[PDB]
């Protein structure tokens, strides 16, 4: 909005201010480790004690 | 060539010249043995002329 | 994903399946940490790559 001055000023006419906004792309990551004999015998079916 | 020996002995240069790079680019087994032994103030500070 | 071979397989290993699937290998990758300035992020993901053997020891990058 403005204002009215008595002033010979030049007027500034109605304004409309325009901004945009982007995004940030962020990402992560982790390693592990996993011993062969535990994956296979995850998978065997136990037998003795 | 003598002229330039006998500068840099009476100057001081060429100490401390076993690592140039940061020491977090080095893997490890860098010992550093020629620098330096012990601080008892802290990082050196370099001032320049 | 917990496969007792090297490929992942169905079922989650419950069988044995296929004992070499289809002769299926998979790939194996390499990282190596370069001074950022040395490559330009701009190239492709297709590019072929060439590792300078630096003649320094223990160096990290």
């Amino acid at each position: 909005p403005t204002i009215a001055h008595g002033d010979g000023r030049r007027p500034s006419k109605q304004r409309t201010f325009i901004v945009v906004k982007n995004c940030h792309k962020h990402h992560i990551s982790t390693e592990m480790e996993l011993s062969m004999l535990d994956l296979e015998i995850l998978h065997s079916i136990p037998e003795t004690p | 060539q003598q002229v330039n020996d006998y500068i840099k002995a009476k100057v001081g240069a060429q100490r401390n010249g076993t690592l140039l790079r940061d020491p977090r680019t080095y893997l490890a087994g860098m010992t550093n043995v020629n620098g330096a032994p012990g601080l008892c103030h802290g990082q050196q500070a370099t001032c320049e002329i | 994903l917990l496969a007792p071979g090297e490929v992942a397989v169905a079922g989650g290993g419950s069988g044995g399946g296929s004992f070499s699937w289809s002769g299926w290998r998979p790939p194996v990758f390499g990282d190596f940490l370069i001074h950022a300035s040395s490559f330009n992020n701009a190239e492709a993901t297709g590019t072929p790559l060439f590792q300078f053997k630096q003649s320094d020891p223990f160096s990290g990058v």
